[PDB]
């Protein structure tokens, strides 16, 4: 018969009506402006004390000497926010290594920095990495769910899978199944780092950096420990030079405990990899020159790329990065810009709030 | 299965939506600009998927860049194809059902409306079709019907012609049309008038219960106010008059064809039937009078009234023919107009019938429904005669033409009746308030024009300052019709408004959108429209004439030809009709027009069935029309635009991650992020929008009706408010791509503790956050008002967002997160970067609307910040003017 009651079926809900009067405008664009500016200058002083080293090392093998050399003003950047004016040009040392057939990459590169402050008990060590293409679409989905869940799925669960499967590096010309497999894990960073900044001045104390906890502990719970048989698999066609006799009973990799492997198999989104590979959560790095041994194994050259070591402390919007801070600073200059301009609209010249005789038909 | 079923189920409840509200084909203007609106999305997702398979290629033919190192022109073609997967959220399917959603919703809101149902024969606003509701918000032409629409159909005898002389007392609504056509102080004598005819109805009903013991009903269907008949048939003229009034009590109360039978379920009450209303009105004001029917019978009409016996068998029936209109009949002892019975004269007898005649301008003079009675009253012959033409030959014609023409000519009138057809209530009130509105409303009245504009200047269609362009052209006299309307329909235009031209004045108008000025009134009648509309060039003149602000009469028009004047005022000049009306000819008037109402009038509930909505009484209309209309107008029109803006701002960022990764055509957000963005992240803020956003409240809605002109004037849903809010989408995309970018840009270690985000899937995560928080701010924002359901909703799609991403990510079948809500959404970074993208998404929108509602606000910005100051405050919950 009649309709219902109540305020919902007629729509008499209980609301507010925003009118933007310049009462309530004013009192939003500058309790927007000076939250903005205050997080805006919190954000940039927090991120102006953040230490930072970057170190491009991709020129070692064909640029730097047996002996210590300085490296090129171009690929070193320091940022200490105590110092200013801080120099202090790194060298770097290049010992080649005739036993590795590997022309392209080989040998070691020692880089000597130089610190000039502490890092507080939290010390990261990521590489980076430049023109290396690792968001492409055949690239990112070219792994298998299966391997690293840590099952031995056959070829056909491993090929023939949905769109995030190995479709090039499926199986060798043998018949194994590559056990990581897919240009993912095939192509991954084999540069070694050490385990320790070896201390140039007082060698009694290096700083030492561990390799465990560099990935999210949550990552130990979906890459686990394989099934296979030593028999059905293969190293990635890239992984032959640190699997040369394939696989045996004990050689084959824990990708569980193997945080490394864990942060490579997270693509990075942009042309700029940057992926942490050494950690030290217990001592603070003091002030001095320290050394670092990377093994060159990894070659970037041959398509113009760059690679790095990336040293900080961190901080808690992560690294040292002016924009989060500027562009807070921006939004709260903007809001007090555009108030201060709506408070002039509204004296220099505007009509009245309720002006009934502004009404189009009142005309 | 969980791949497409929530299409099916949605139609299925949407369906039983439709079927639940209704038992107790048209498309709107909307839907098509809407089809214009999606061929422009796809025309924008064809140069992004261009420009991506362009710079695909483009990068495929470029230096040795690490993909051959790594990875191991059709090319082109099968990038074009993976963007066009990639990019194609643009304009989904969603589009198009929860278009549906929001029309069922409104028009279940219009039913569910207390304000339109009518509690007298308990029916409520039933919507007949579900799918134009924003068609409401943009009537720009009413086409009414004075036949049961504008009046109640409700007959009442008022004044009689009893011996050559005038018997009644009773104030019509054309009196008080005269009263304001002269310039009387109208609506003020109406105080007096009330406190007058109280004691008159006081001394009436003593005058009843001195009289006799009342057997009829309560007193509440006792029309009779007219004492004076009673006054003078007892001792004026002395017997004479009491023989004529009783003459005239019994040839109305034994000469009729209505079907009596008093049942269902008691005997008591009267269950007079007859096709036609005055004959109804004729015997009840026979009873009323003093001369009740008490009891029943099946052969003949047995009435006993305090001792006199009254059973006259007449042993034929003639009934009434729609053709003729005249029958012969004369009662033995032992009916239209002056075209049928009068103008049939000797070519110095019978003056005082002739004075009677006169009566007859008094009768134009309020224009009721009025007819001559007139009977001849040697009684052999007379049975014989009757016996022997009784049984004549070939249909009983000739015989009948011979008698009529040989000893029916210069009869004398015995008898004359009255009768008035009033308003329904509220509808004076329902045609100002729509004229307010600006709605040009025409009325195609029926039988009698004279009555017609004295009744239009009754009502609020007619007032003041207007020209009454009468186009009444018959002839000369007040020689070919077709010259004469055309002369006269030019002469107007020229003399009347500067119109010199034909054919561009037409093409002016139809890119006008309409807009009344220069209050003007025209008035047609029957063969002066049936010329009107049949000749092109006269059909655009007509138009062009009846292009005026409100009053537009037709009289004397048939079923096709109103259909016709509503087709040429939609057709031609193409605008928003409406045709409400009731009865078979409103049916073809209503199945022609943009929006059909039917007024649940008489027994022929067929214009209610053929047409789009169903109201009780006319008034309705207006709510239906200005506070419902407007409301889904703008609804409509706000979330439209919202819709597109809302997949630009997630296609457009999924397209900003191919500058970077060179197009190739990896996803930066999840292969269920593309799903739920728009099935359940920023789907129900906006649908809620659409449905429950009120421009005003109802009464500031019918307090300031001159709103409803955003709707005439289709100034707020164009293409110009879609592109604005496609390069709003546009610009809040790049915002919402490239702050989570730029807080990687610089060493990729946004995490807090360097353990390392930086999956594509995670910078979506950031990204998306960003694009639904601001998707659904911004529909809050341009929400005209908050309420606990749209706020309490947009909220909970922020957390259905927040929730399930860590519902999915939590659980190992993600895949590729496993973590992805315990890794970005503990991170400061993210929130910091959340923050300041929603800022800088809202502030741009937000900062022009208050440079608008400062600079040049429009008109709802000045009526609400007038409601908000508490102008509209003296007013209840459920106000509407239309309301005795
Ligand atoms: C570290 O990872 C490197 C990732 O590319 C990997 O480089 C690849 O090494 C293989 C050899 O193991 C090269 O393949 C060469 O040798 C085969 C032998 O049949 C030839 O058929 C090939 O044509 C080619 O000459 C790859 O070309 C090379 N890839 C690149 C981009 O240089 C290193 O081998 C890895 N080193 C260690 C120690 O793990
Ligand atoms: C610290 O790191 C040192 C790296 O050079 C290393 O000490 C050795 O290996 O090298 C020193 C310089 O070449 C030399 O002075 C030491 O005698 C070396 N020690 C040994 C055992 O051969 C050690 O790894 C670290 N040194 C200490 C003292 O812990
Ligand atoms: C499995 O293979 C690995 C390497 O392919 C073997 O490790 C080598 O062992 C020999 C002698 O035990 C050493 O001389 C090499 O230096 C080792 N190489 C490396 C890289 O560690 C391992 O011994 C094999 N295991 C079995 C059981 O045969
Ligand atoms: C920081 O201290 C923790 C223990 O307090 C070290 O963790 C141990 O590391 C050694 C060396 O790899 C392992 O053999 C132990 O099993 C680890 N213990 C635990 C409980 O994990 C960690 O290596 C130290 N970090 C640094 C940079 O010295
Ligand atoms: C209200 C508007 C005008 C504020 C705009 C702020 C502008 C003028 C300032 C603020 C931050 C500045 C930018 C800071 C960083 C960079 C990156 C550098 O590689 C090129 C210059 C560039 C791009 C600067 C250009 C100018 C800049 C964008
Ligand atoms: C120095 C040269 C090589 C830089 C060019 C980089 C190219 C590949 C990238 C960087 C900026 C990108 C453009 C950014 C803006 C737009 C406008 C948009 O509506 C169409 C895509 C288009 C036109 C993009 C096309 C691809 C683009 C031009
Ligand atoms: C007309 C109403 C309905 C919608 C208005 C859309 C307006 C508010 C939107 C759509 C396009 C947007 C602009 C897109 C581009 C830029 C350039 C940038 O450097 C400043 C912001 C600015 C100028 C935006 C301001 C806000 C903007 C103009
Ligand atoms: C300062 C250096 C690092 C920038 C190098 C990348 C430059 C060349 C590319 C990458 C991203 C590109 C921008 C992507 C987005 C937009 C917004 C669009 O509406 C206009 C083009 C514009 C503004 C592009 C200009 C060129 C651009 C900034
Ligand atoms: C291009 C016309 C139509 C509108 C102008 C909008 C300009 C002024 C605004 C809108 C979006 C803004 C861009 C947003 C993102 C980036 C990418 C960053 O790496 C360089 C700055 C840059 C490129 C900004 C430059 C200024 C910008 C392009
Ligand atoms: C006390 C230690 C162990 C907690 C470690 C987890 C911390 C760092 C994470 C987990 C939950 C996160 C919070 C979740 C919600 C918000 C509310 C937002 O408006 C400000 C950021 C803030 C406050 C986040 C800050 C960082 C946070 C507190
Ligand atoms: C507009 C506002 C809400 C942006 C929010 C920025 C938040 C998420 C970021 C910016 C600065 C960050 C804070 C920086 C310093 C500290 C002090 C430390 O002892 C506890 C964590 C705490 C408190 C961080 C919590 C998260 C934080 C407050
Ligand atoms: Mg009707």
């Amino acid at each position: 018969r009649r309709p219902k009651e109540d305020a919902f079926t007629q729509q008499r809900l209980a609301a507010i009506n925003p009118v933007l009067t310049p009462r309530t405008v004013l009192p939003l664009y500058l309790l927007i402006a000076v939250v903005f500016v205050i997080v805006g200058g919190c954000i940039l002083a927090q991120n102006s004390k953040v230490d930072e080293v970057t170190i491009y090392y991709q020129d070692c093998m064909t640029n730097a000497t047996s002996s210590w050399s300085d490296i090129p003003s171009e690929h070193w950047q320091f940022v200490f926010h105590k110092y200013k004016t801080y120099n202090t040009a790194p060298q770097w040392r290049f010992v080649d290594d005739e036993s590795d057939d590997f022309t392209k990459q080989r040998g070691t590169c020692q880089i000597r920095f130089t610190t000039p402050s502490d890092m507080k008990n939290n010390v990261y060590l990521n590489y980076v990495l430049e023109k290396f293409a690792a968001n492409h679409r055949r690239y990112v989905l070219s792994f298998s769910e299966d391997q690293i869940r840590g099952e031995d799925a056959s070829y056909e669960t491993v090929h023939d899978a949905t769109g995030i499967n190995c479709k090039p590096l499926s199986k060798n010309a043998d018949g194994k199944i590559y056990y990581p497999c897919g240009l993912i894990a095939n192509s991954m960073f084999n540069d070694t780092f050490p385990l320790q900044l070896t201390n140039v001045g007082d060698t009694s104390n290096n700083y030492s950096l561990t390799n465990k906890g560099i990935n999210w502990e949550s990552d130990k719970k979906r890459y686990k420990k394989t099934k296979y048989n030593y028999t059905q698999i293969a190293p990635p066609p890239y992984w032959e030079k640190m699997y040369p006799d394939g696989y045996n009973e004990t050689n084959i990799p824990d990708i569980q405990d193997w945080e490394e492997f864990q942060n490579w198999m997270r693509p990075g989104a942009f042309d700029k990899i940057t992926k942490l590979i050494r950690i030290n959560k217990n001592d603070t790095l003091p002030a001095g020159e320290y050394q670092l041994d990377i093994g060159l194994h990894w070659p970037v050259l041959e398509f113009n790329g760059k690679k790095g070591i990336y040293l900080t402390h961190g901080s808690h919007l992560g690294g040292r990065n002016p924009f989060l801070g500027i562009v807070y600073l921006i939004g709260g200059c903007i809001c007090a810009a555009m108030a201060l301009i709506l408070l002039t609209f509204w004296l220099f010249g505007g009509r009245k709030i309720a002006d009934a005789s502004s009404l189009s038909w009142n005309m | 299965g969980f791949a497409s079923v929530p299409l099916i189920v949605i139609v299925i409840i949407t369906a039983i939506k439709d079927g639940i509200e209704d038992s107790r084909t048209k498309k709107s203007r909307i839907s098509r600009e809407l089809n214009f609106s999606v061929i422009l999305n796809f025309v924008l997702l064809f140069i992004l998927c261009f420009t991506a398979g362009i710079v695909n290629g483009v990068y495929y033919k470029q230096k040795p860049r690490s993909r051959d190192y790594f990875e191991f022109s059709t090319n082109g073609f099968v990038s074009f194809w993976v963007a066009v997967i990639l990019y194609q959220s643009l304009v989904p399917i969603s589009l198009y059902i929860s278009v549906e959603i929001i029309k069922t919703a409104q028009a279940i809101f219009i039913y569910t409306d207390v304000l339109l149902y009518n509690a007298k024969l308990d029916y409520p606003c039933t919507p007949k079709s579900w799918n134009i509701s924003d068609d409401l918000g943009q009537i720009e032409y009413i086409f009414s019907d004075k036949t049961g629409t504008l009046t109640q159909n409700v007959m009442e005898f008022k004044k009689c012609t009893i011996n050559g002389v005038s018997y009644g007392r009773a104030y019509t609504e054309a009196l008080a049309g005269l009263r304001k056509r002269q310039g009387v102080d109208v609506e003020s004598e109406g105080r007096r008038e009330k406190e007058e005819i109280a004691k008159d109805r006081e001394t009436m009903i003593d005058e009843l219960r001195s009289m006799s013991d009342n057997t009829q009903f309560c007193p509440e269907d006792l029309t009779f106010v007219s004492k004076e008949i009673v006054e003078d048939l007892k001792g004026s003229s002395g017997d004479h008059q009491q023989k004529c009034c009783e003459h005239f009590l019994l040839a109305l109360a034994l000469c009729h064809s209505v079907l009596v039978e008093p049942n269902k379920d008691d005997p008591k009450k009267l269950d007079i039937k007859a096709q036609s209303p005055d004959e109804s009105a004729l015997v009840s004001t026979a009873r009323q009078l003093g001369y009740s029917f008490v009891g029943s019978s099946k052969s003949g009409l047995i009435v006993e009234i305090q001792g006199v016996q009254k059973e006259f068998q007449v042993l034929n029936v003639l009934e009434f023919n729609s053709s003729r209109k005249r029958m012969s009949c004369i009662i033995k002892i032992p009916k239209g107009a002056d075209s049928v019975i009068y103008s049939r004269l000797d070519r110095n007898d019978a003056t005082l019938l002739e004075k009677t005649a006169l009566h007859l301008e008094e009768y134009a003079t309020e224009g009721l429904r009025t007819l001559c009675l007139a009977q001849r009253e040697e009684y052999e012959r007379w049975v014989k005669t009757y016996d022997v033409a009784a049984a004549s030959v070939t249909n009983r014609e000739e015989e009948l033409d011979k008698v009529t023409d040989v000893i029916e000519r210069e009869l004398i009138l015995l008898g004359g009746t009255a009768i008035e057809d009033r308003l329904q209530d509220g509808v004076p009130d329902s045609i100002a308030l729509l004229a307010e509105a600006g709605i040009k409303l025409w009325v195609l009245t029926g039988d009698k024009v004279e009555t017609a504009i004295n009744i239009g200047f009754s009502c609020n269609v007619l007032n003041n300052d207007m020209e009454l362009l009468v186009v009444k052209a018959s002839g000369e006299d007040v020689s070919d019709p077709i010259q004469v309307v055309n002369n006269l329909v030019t002469k107007y235009l020229r003399e009347k408004f500067g119109m010199s031209g034909s054919e561009e004045e037409l093409k002016e108008a139809k890119r006008e959108h309409g807009l009344p000025q220069g209050n003007f009134a025209v008035i047609i009648d029957g063969d002066a429209l049936k010329v009107a509309l049949n000749g092109e060039e006269m059909r655009r003149k007509f138009l062009l004439l009846c292009k005026n602000c409100k009053a537009v009469l037709c009289c004397r028009v048939s079923p096709a030809q109103k259909a016709a004047v509503v087709k040429l005022v939609k057709k031609t000049l193409d605008v928003m009709t409406l045709a409400i009306g009731d009865g078979s000819n409103d049916v073809a008037m209503i199945q022609s027009a943009d929006v059909g109402v039917g007024i649940a009038g008489e027994e022929g509930r067929q214009a209610v069935m053929c047409s789009d909505y169903a109201i009780g009484q006319f008034r309705y209309v207006t709510r239906l029309v200005l506070v419902h209309g407007k409301w889904c107008y703008k609804r409509l029109a706000e979330m439209i635009p919202q819709f597109f803006y809302k997949n630009v701002i997630f296609t457009l960022s999924l397209f900003w991650y191919g500058i970077y990764n060179n197009f190739d055509g990896s996803y930066l957000f999840e292969y269920t992020y593309l799903t739920f963005y728009n099935l359940a992240f920023t789907s129900v803020p906006v649908i809620l929008l659409a449905v429950l956003d009120q421009d005003v409240s109802d009464t500031v809605s019918m307090l300031v009706p001159q709103l409803y002109r955003v709707g005439i004037l289709r100034k707020e849903w164009n293409q110009t408010k879609f592109l604005w809010y496609m390069l709003d989408g546009v610009y809040q995309s790049v915002i919402c791509f490239f702050f989570p970018y730029l807080a990687y840009h610089k060493n990729m270690v946004v995490t807090e503790n360097g353990l390392g985000l930086d999956h594509r899937y995670f910078v979506g995560v950031f990204v998306t956050a960003i694009a639904v928080t601001s998707c659904n701010f911004y529909v809050f924002m341009e929400q005209y008002r908050w309420d606990w359901f749209c706020g309490l909703f947009i909220c909970l799609s922020l957390a259905v967002f927040y929730g399930w991403t860590g519902i999915w990510t939590s659980s190992s079948s993600s895949n590729e997160f496993y973590k992805g809500a315990a890794r970005v959404f503990a991170q400061p970074a993210y929130w910091a970067v959340l923050f300041v993208g929603v800022l800088f998404c809202l502030l741009p929108r937000f900062t022009i609307d208050c440079i608008r509602k400062i600079f040049y606000p429009k008109d709802i910005e000045i009526v609400r910040e007038m409601w908000l100051r508490g102008d509209f405050d003296l007013y209840p919950q459920g106000y509407d003017p239309t309301d005795p």
